[PDB]
């Protein structure tokens, strides 16, 4: 229940604001960044701002900052969703987020916000939709937004019906210093881009550990995702019932799925660092790689990020496979791999110079995070059984779907 | 700009 | 080689923080593999590149050694730069210039001025305890030489030895004898300065430095005579730093002699007549005047002199020249009190001006012009005051309230009630070591307590939120219980104390989450002396105390378990410890 | 004598840098940050003398760019005034019409001339033509 | 051919469900 | 410039006004007061192009409150746009009405809104509703003259099921403004067909839907068994808020559900993913799931009990984002994962955030205090963290083993002789008193406990008056136990704090301190060195009161800042 939502500069200069319910005066902006500068000052800065009996709640955006003025106890999530799908709009409708397309789009960005919400309330969060109704180069509103399916718009005519999947599996792994991993999740995401004509109602199906339990198929190889959401129009009930992923797909891209559950096998790429550093004499990377991936996939792109000292220079680089570049922006050395076949084991040997004086404060230990994105790669082993595509006229669809694995939080702990 | 006047204006 | 040029351009062409940081890093991690190579071509950019860095806020610590490296070069520039980044981050508590002493000493007898100039300014400006006893005979030997320019070096170096280590200041007594006749502004300025410091550190000079006290005089008038300044004439006024160097001297020469200010009157008398103060210059000169006249023994003339020009500078609308007149008259608080209550209600609508300063020293004036006769009237003014002060100066203005009322306060009874009402309305501005203070007075008064009882009674049932006015309160409540409630043994007339609400209130601030930790042991040993000062409740405190044994906090929790063991194994023993503190200045 | 001068612009950014006073990195960033906080946070009409930690905080710009002097209440207020506008001369007569832009780029010439007018807070060179032929003389040397 | 995984087809159900 | 404008709209060229309005858009956005041209635009608002109106409307409510008097001249152009058949133009007509902050201006839109309150068109429906709710907000008395209370109701059970949930959410606005009298309470039929339409509902009608169940109070178990299982599909849906709002109304009927039956069990194991999810949801939205999850955690602490590994603190996560991860970890806390707490807690120890190793070494704190298994590993800890030689970190290990000992320290005569010679130069009047406190009280395994003490009482009279009563207390203490090595120590206490100290709380102390030592020094040993009693540690779990408000309240403000709503609304 903000009062007005306003986006804001990297200097506190307001690049748009639309006052929604009028409970607030619109000079309460110019106190925000004082009250952000001392929060920062003090680590006592958030997201959600508090200025006397109104919150100030803000967004960090790519250039600006989305402060969304409250008065009352308005919802805080229902807030962050309506500054999420906002952003999210402008991003389809833009494709920069930063100050040049702020003052550059204003007279349809008001009119995007005018038809966004309403008293506090947001009415219109489809970026198709928005779109067919606000241009910045108007008919009335269309029907899709009042028709039950607001996210399958009627009538899209196509040449040909074919949907891109993409089966994105990110790996994650929380290895502490001690050589253990604590935290080993990995997150599915099962996102097509359907470019098809008409309506069609995906069935989406797939080897589910329920789906094959429930069926009495429960013998092989089945994905077991922890947590299964699904899309906006992906049907709840029917996934309740039976299990059954029966929605409208989106006219584009769209995330229909997206599993997550705890992962238990070893990980994919297995790095030991070891830190010979002398006492303000040189430093040593005993940074061994070896890949526990399948020999048959290979880890594309691998950048294995490897943390040099804050004040280390004239550092020399002893590897065999794999590029080492040091960036002092990045105050580290990643260890970059075009191809990382599995199986693949990779030593280097860092050295540098440190300099005389000691430093005054201490800079701590960030983990140490690889790059690594092999593709065409199942580490869960769900494989999709089949998509239903149906449509009314009726036409032979030719659905496809990638399997890509990269690396998410794959960060170990530093000794 | 503000930067390139003098300081004194002399 | 990058340039500090481009270095600036690029860090001005950074618009994000991160970007900016991010480049920073890359200069510094540049700068220091050009370093590690010992690079000596390209060294002056580096250190300008690292300087620039340090000065945005970038650590720079690496960037020490090469420092050290180029002091000891010989490029002009490659010196220059080193001793740039000695006198910036080369500090005593860096300890990075400990090796840079015999690089000073090779320098210190360099035969380019340029260098001995430079090394005696880095010296100067970054003086050490430890560097100056291997440098202080150098020092003293560049102060005997006739280079008028490096005469001005040699007294700031000797300056700087001197405030650093006072012990070494008997080496330079006779390196300044006879240079008071230096014909450059510089070098006499120079050697006015260094008197001036001897004569301040220590006394024992006061006597040799007070002969020159005549040849002063004369060069002051020479100076005063002519009015025109082709160099160091600044708005009409010729040598305003060395007028003012001398104008210092003489207020600090001769302050507790008659023979001193005798000789130098006729000088003060000249200079506040003949100067005008239309200027900044002029005006300085004047309060420079008149702050030597006031601080020495001068004429009634001279003071009467002085005074005026206070008061006359005291109506200019000038923020500068307002504050300069608060800071005169503050200066001249004791001495020419009586004429200084005539500017009463100039300090009274000072405290009103819009000006922090302003106010802070019309405030200042009001509080050190308080006497035992304006008191009462005063107290109403500063009540005033604090009650629509800032609030930075809410705080200020009560404790110079209470000290008023504690120094000069017309009567127990009207101080008392001053404090209380100080209390009352500065609540949090109380300062918290006032609290020991106004018990120490309360404890001393032993004839009016039945009436601060009932006002600390009075006050405590209202609000507990303040600390040391609810401190207060249970204080006098833990000396007085006997005599804010007469005759609550038991039930009777309904009265303000019944020998119950007390009890209550106590236990409420111990109970109340609004307590310090000292708050609340105020309120538990009132409540522990309570039960042998009040015999009318009885046999309940016991039970809280045995309760209140188990708090959170170690003292609290221990507190609680002694008052326990006390209420239940040394009933009767409970008064033989009960007797009132004694009561001292 | 003048414990600390800073030249801090109107935004906050600091031209210049000069403290008399040993103290420590992080005790002078954030005495510094105090000082441009109370500078910013202060109007034209306060007469431009601070009593901040019983120091002289004396600030008077007069350009976009701010300059600072810290000294001790031992001696008169306009003297530090003067002092800081005979400074201001003498570095625009070594310059040129100095701007903000100027003094960013010339920081080690300010350094220089700061240094060659004023050592350890106090003053060095009364008269304005002999310092700045000394600046010249030292320029040319190489 | 793509980065990532090249696409494969996808068929419309269980067929071995019935 | 302004003049020029004027001229540019008073003109009768298309392009021209439109150039016009968008200069003066531009300058308001850039912060130009643009309210002076206002009555100009006034005449120039009437004009057949949708980009000219929609700029002319934000105008009038951008000016509306700076003149008042000047938007009398817009009730007849409201009036007849209200009426345009257009559904985008009475949509825009019907928010700017409502928009407009003018006391007189909605007296004559009364009728307007009485006649969009039965639009056909779905979004003229919404923009109706939220004129009414805004009518009914600005003026309530007005808003109950025209009746509308009546038709929002009725949006309720029609079609437009985004114009059902907008006039739901209005209702529930104006009830949540009303004094309760009145209520829009529905009977079972209305929770039923809100259900039926919540599947088809959009992301923001879901939110609306799910708000009105959250005040519906269930009275029978099948009916609460029903809501559970039409809110179960709710935590299956991608919207943070949509998941958020399904958990609170799960939790509010948790309430009045049996714990015999297994709708129980299954919610609880249903919540336990969700969680999980919400849990890696973005930063911004990371407090808000932290938040709910500890107002939860009170009510049904055992759905997380196996939600320990998303509970640590990633290396990329936000300082309050590391701060609710280590808060959830404290409540969390359990033997079970008592070494991951701990290794967690060394590996948070070991950052450079001061603040973030301070509330590090509090959660260790007081999880070796909730939890005595791990008295020992947070005794190692503790000590491990004073060696490493951090000022910060030492002061932290204090301060921790000295609540220890004051809470177990039947087992804590181990760490005296470690703790006795652990850089006690420290001036941390935290750390200082906490060493004071325990040589005072664990005054056995020390035989320099008199020659440590010694260093303490140089500034006594002027350390402080916690400390100076603590190094009081330790005096006393020694005497009592060791009087042959401290007689001398405890008469200079006594004389230091009873003449040289002016405090009158510690005045007052050494006063009874040496009253009690000239009395009976053997009763001295049973009334000072006695034995205390459990200390009674003060409990972080909220009281039943507030818990039950809070479920209701799921993922509003007051759940974020962990206050009562009407404790933290102005």
């Amino acid at each position: 229940s903000a009062s007005a939502v306003y986006v804001l500069d990297l200097k506190g200069k307001v690049l748009i604001c639309r006052n929604y319910r009028g409970d607030v005066d619109m000079s309460e902006v110019e106190h925000f960044m004082p009250i952000l500068m001392e929060k920062e000052e003090e680590g006592m800065l958030s997201p959600i701002l508090a200025h006397g009996g109104v919150r100030f709640m803000w967004i960090k955006h790519n250039n600006l900052y989305l402060v969304a003025t409250s008065k009352k106890n308005a919802c805080v999530s229902l807030v962050f969703s309506f500054l999420y799908k906002v952003v999210q709009v402008f991003s389809e409708y833009f494709k920069e987020l930063e100050e040049e397309s702020i003052r550059d789009n204003f007279v349809i960005i008001y009119e995007l916000l005018d038809e966004l919400m309403d008293f506090g309330y947001p009415q219109t969060t489809d970026s198709k939709i928005l779109q067919e109704y606000i241009t910045q180069e108007a008919p009335r509103p269309p029907a899709t937004v009042t028709n039950a399916v607001s996210w399958r718009s009627e009538g899209i005519k196509y040449r040909k019906n074919e949907v891109f999947l993409d089966v994105i599996e990110a790996v994650n792994l929380l290895v502490s210093a001690n050589g253990n991993v604590l935290r080993s999740e990995i997150v599915g995401s099962i996102k097509m881009r359907v470019f098809l004509s008409g309506m069609p109602e995906l069935r989406l199906g797939l080897n589910d550990k329920v789906l094959f339990d429930n069926t009495g198929r429960g013998k092989s190889k089945s994905v077991e995702l922890e947590d299964v959401k699904f899309h906006q129009c992906v049907r709840l009930s029917r996934f309740e019932n039976d299990r059954t992923i029966s929605f409208i797909p989106p006219d584009g891209e769209f995330e229909l799925m997206s599993y997550r559950l705890n992962t238990h096998v070893k990980p994919l790429i297995w790095i030991e660092s070891v830190i010979e550093k002398h006492s303000h004499s040189r430093i040593e990377y005993m940074v061994k790689a070896k890949s526990q991936f399948k020999r048959r996939s290979t880890a594309n792109n691998v950048e294995i990020h490897i943390p040099v000292p804050n004040d280390a220079d004239s550092p020399k680089f002893k590897t065999t496979v794999g590029s080492v570049k040091w960036v002092p922006e990045n105050s580290e050395i990643v260890w970059s791999v075009k191809s990382f076949p599995g199986g693949k084991e990779y030593l280097m040997r860092a050295h540098f110079g440190l300099p005389s004086v000691e430093a005054e404060d201490k800079e701590g230990k960030p983990p140490i995070s690889v790059k690594f994105e092999i593709p065409y790669f199942t580490t869960s082993g769900i494989q999709v059984r089949y998509l239903k595509i149906i449509e009314k006229s009726g036409y032979q669809a030719l659905p496809w779907v990638r399997y890509i694995t990269q690396n998410g939080d794959y960060q170990l702990r530093t000794q | 700009k503000g930067e390139n006047t003098s300081l004194l204006h002399p | 080689p990058i340039r500090l040029r481009e270095l600036i351009r690029t860090i001005r062409t950074a618009r994000t923080q991160a970007e900016e940081r991010e480049m920073i890093q890359k200069e510094c991690a540049a700068i220091r593999s050009s370093f590690r190579e010992e690079d000596n071509t390209y060294r002056c950019r580096n250190v300008a590149k690292l300087l620039y860095m340090h000065m945005l806020g970038y650590p720079a610590h690496f960037g020490q050694l090469e420092c050290l490296k180029l002091i000891a070069s010989q490029k002009f520039t490659d010196k220059r730069i080193g001793y740039l980044g000695a006198m910036l981050l080369l500090d005593e508590r860096q300890d990075v210039h400990l090796l840079m002493t015999n690089c000073i000493k090779n320098d210190l007898n360099h035969s380019t001025q340029f260098v001995q100039g430079l090394a005696l300014c880095t010296l100067g400006c970054m003086g050490s305890s430890e560097m100056c006893r291997d440098l202080a005979g150098e020092v003293e030997k560049l102060l005997k030489t006739s280079n008028s320019y490096l005469r001005k070096k040699a007294a700031l170096c000797a300056v700087h030895v001197i405030r650093k280590v006072p012990e070494l200041m008997e080496m330079f007594l006779p390196a300044t004898k006879n240079l008071l006749n230096e014909k450059n502004h510089g070098v006499l300025h120079t050697s006015v300065v260094l008197l001036t410091e001897m004569c301040e550190r220590s006394p024992d000079m006061l006597a040799h430095f007070r002969k020159l006290v005549p040849q002063l005089v004369r060069i002051l008038k020479n100076l005063i005579m002519s009015g025109y300044s082709p160099e160091h004439d600044v708005s009409g006024i010729s040598d305003p730093f060395l007028q003012v160097r001398i104008l210092r001297l003489l207020r600090i020469l001769g302050r507790n002699d008659d023979d001193s200010s005798e000789a130098m009157n006729d000088i003060l008398a000249q200079v506040a007549t003949n100067t005008e103060t239309s200027k900044n210059v002029g005006n300085a000169i004047l309060y420079e005047t008149v702050l030597t006249i006031m601080d020495i023994k001068s004429e009634s003339g001279l003071r009467v002199l002085a005074i005026n020009i206070l008061g006359r500078f005291l109506l200019n609308n000038d923020k500068n020249i307002r504050y300069v007149a608060l800071t005169s008259l503050l200066k001249t608080v004791q001495t020419d009190h009586n004429a200084v209550q005539r500017h009463r209600s100039t300090i009274v609508d000072c405290l009103k001006d819009l000006d922090v300063s302003i106010k802070r020293r019309a405030m200042e004036l009001s509080f050190a012009l308080v006497n035992g006769n304006n008191i009462r009237g005063m107290m109403k003014e500063l009540l005033y005051f604090l009650d629509s002060c800032e609030p930075e100066f809410k705080a200020d203005c009560a404790s110079g309230i209470f000290l008023a009322a504690e120094k000069y306060a017309p009567s127990k009874r009207w101080h008392i009630d001053t404090i209380m009402r100080v209390l009352t309305t500065a609540g949090s501005y109380v300062r918290d070591d006032a609290v020991p203070n106004l018990i120490q007075l309360i404890t001393n008064s032993v004839e009016m307590h039945a009436y601060t009882v009932q006002r600390l009674y009075k006050a405590i049932l209202g609000d507990y939120s303040q600390q040391p006015l609810v401190q207060v309160a249970a204080w006098c409540i833990g000396e007085y219980g006997d005599l804010l409630v007469s005759g609550q043994c038991e039930e009777e007339e309904p009265i303000q104390v019944t020998e119950d609400e007390v009890l209550d209130i106590l236990e409420s601030v111990l109970i109340s989450n609004m307590s310090t930790s000292v708050t609340r042991g105020y309120a538990l040993t009132a409540i522990m002396k309570l039960s042998t000062r009040f015999t009318c409740t009885v046999n309940r405190i016991k039970k809280v105390v045995s309760i209140y044994g188990s708090s959170i906090d170690v003292e609290l929790q221990q507190r609680a378990v002694e008052y326990n063991a006390l209420f239940k194994k040394y009933d009767h023993m409970r008064s033989a410890l009960l007797e009132r503190m004694p009561v001292m200045e | 004598m003048i414990h600390f001068i800073l030249l801090f612009s109107r935004q906050g950014k600091l031209r210049l840098q000069k403290w008399y006073i040993t103290l420590p990195d992080k005790e002078r960033k954030k005495i510094t940050r105090e000082i441009v906080q109370i500078i910013l946070s202060r109007g034209h009409r306060t007469s431009s003398f601070v009593d901040w930690k019983e120091l002289k905080l004396v600030y008077k710009r007069y350009a976009s760019l701010y300059f600072c002097c810290a000294i001790e209440n031992q001696d008169n207020e306009l003297l530090t005034l003067e002092i800081v506008h005979r400074y201001v001369e003498l570095l625009d007569k070594y310059f040129g019409n100095v701007c903000e832009l100027d003094i960013i780029f010339n920081f080690e010439k300010a350094y220089f001339i700061l240094d060659e007018f004023i050592i350890g807070g106090e003053i060095q060179e009364t008269s304005k033509k002999i310092a700045v032929k000394a600046i010249e003389d030292s320029d040319m040397l190489q | 051919d793509r980065k990532g995984g090249s696409y494969s087809q996808a068929a419309g159900s269980d067929s071995a469900q019935s | 410039e302004i003049f020029e404008l004027k001229a540019e709209l008073n003109s009768d060229k298309k392009e021209k006004k439109k150039e016009a309005v968008k200069k003066v858009i531009a300058s308001m956005t850039v912060g130009k007061d643009v309210s002076a041209l206002f009555p100009d635009v006034v005449n120039c608002m009437q004009t057949d192009n949708l980009e000219l109106k929609k700029l002319v409307y934000l105008y009038l409510m951008n000016y509306a409150k700076s003149q008042p008097d000047m938007a009398i001249m817009a009730v007849n152009t409201f009036v007849k746009d209200c009426e345009d058949p257009n559904p985008l133009i009475r949509a825009l007509a019907v928010r700017t009405m409502g928009c407009i902050r003018v006391d007189k201006i909605t007296e004559y839109l009364c009728e307007p809104l009485r006649k969009c309150l039965k639009d056909e068109d779905p979004y003229v429906r919404k923009t109706a509703a939220v004129c009414v709710a805004k009518l009914h907000d600005i003026n309530a008395q007005l808003v109950e003259d025209q009746g509308f209370l009546d038709t929002l109701k009725d949006l309720i059970s029609d079609s437009n099921p985004m114009v059902v949930a907008n006039a739901v959410a209005a209702l529930s606005e104006i009830a949540e403004s009303h004094p309760s009298s009145n209520l829009l309470d529905l009977n079972p039929q209305s929770i039923n067909k809100l259900l039926t339409a919540l599947n088809e509902c959009t992301e923001w009608g879901q939110i609306f839907i799910l708000d009105c169940l959250a005040n519906y109070m269930p009275k029978d178990d099948r009916e609460a068994q029903s809501i559970c299982e039409r809110v179960t599909p709710r935590l299956s849906h991608a919207n943070s808020a949509v998941v958020l709002s399904a958990v609170k109304v799960l939790m509010k009927f948790m309430e009045m559900l049996s714990k015999d039956l297994d709708y129980y069990g299954t919610l609880l194991k249903k919540l336990a993913p969700p969680l999980v999810t919400l849990l890696s949801a973005e930063p911004e939205l990371q407090y808000v799931a932290l938040r709910n999850i500890n107002l939860i955690v009170q009510k049904r602490p055992e759905i997380l009990k196996h939600e320990m590994k998303v509970f640590f603190v990633k290396y990329n996560d936000p300082i309050y984002v590391k701060l609710e991860k280590l808060d959830i970890m404290i409540r969390l806390a359990s033997q079970a994962n008592i070494a991951q707490v701990l290794a967690e807690l060394r590996e948070y120890a070991t950052e450079v955030d001061v603040d973030f190793v301070r509330k590090a070494v509090r959660a260790i704190g007081r999880c070796a205090i909730k939890v005595e298994q791990s008295a020992e590993r947070c005794v190692s800890t503790l000590l491990d963290l004073i060696q490493t030689k951090v000022n910060y970190v030492v002061q932290e290990a204090i301060v921790v083993i000295k609540d220890i000992f004051r809470k177990y320290p039947n087992k804590y005569e181990s760490v005296i002789a470690t703790l006795c010679e652990n850089l006690d130069s420290l001036d941390e009047p935290e750390a200082r008193a906490a060493m004071i406190w325990i040589v005072g009280e664990y005054a056995e395994r020390i035989d320099n406990a008199d020659e440590l003490l010694e260093s303490f009482l140089e500034g006594f009279h002027d350390k402080s008056t916690q400390v100076q009563l603590q190094l009081l207390t330790a005096i006393v203490k020694l005497f009592l136990k060791k009087p042959t090595e401290t007689q001398e120590l405890v008469q200079q206490v006594l004389s230091l704090a009873t003449q040289d100290s002016d405090n009158p709380d510690l005045r007052d102390r050494g006063y009874i301190y040496w009253r009690l030592l000239s009395t009976d020094p053997v009763a001295a040993k049973e009334v000072v060195l006695a034995e205390k009693p459990l200390i009674s540690e003060e409990t972080d779990l909220i009281e039943p009161t507030l818990l039950d408000e809070l479920i209701c309240y799921i993922g509003t403000l007051a759940s974020v800042y962990h206050k009562p709503p009407s404790a933290f609304v102005e």
